[PDB]
């Protein structure tokens, strides 16, 4: 196959899924940091 | 001596001069009050969160 292991495809869907909202949850903390330097600008 | 006096002592005068001074302290508080420091400019432009990210693999 293309792959030279196993994956687990549940514990994957769980990383994606965490990791998915931090970036996100993130992204809303940049934006609100964003608002003070364009503010400031 | 002039100053050298019992009447000066508890001169009313004198007590006059206290009490507008001190009312007009009282007056002018939330103006002595509006100095400006730095320190949260400092702690907004310093604090860092950690912003790495966990990953297992």
């Amino acid at each position: 196959p293309p792959l030279p292991f196993t994956p687990d495809v549940l514990q994957l869907q769980l990383e994606h899924n965490v990791l998915k909202g931090e970036l996100i949850d993130r992204l809303r903390a940049l934006e609100y940091t964003i608002v003070t330097e364009q503010l400031q600008a | 001596l002039i100053p050298v006096s019992l009447v000066d002592l508890i001169n009313i005068n004198i007590i006059f001069y206290i009490l507008l001074l001190y009312t007009l302290l009282l007056f002018f508080i939330p103006l002595f009050l509006a100095s400006i420091n730095y320190t949260y400019h400092y702690i907004y432009k310093y604090y860092n969160y950690n912003y790495n990210f966990i990953n297992n693999n």
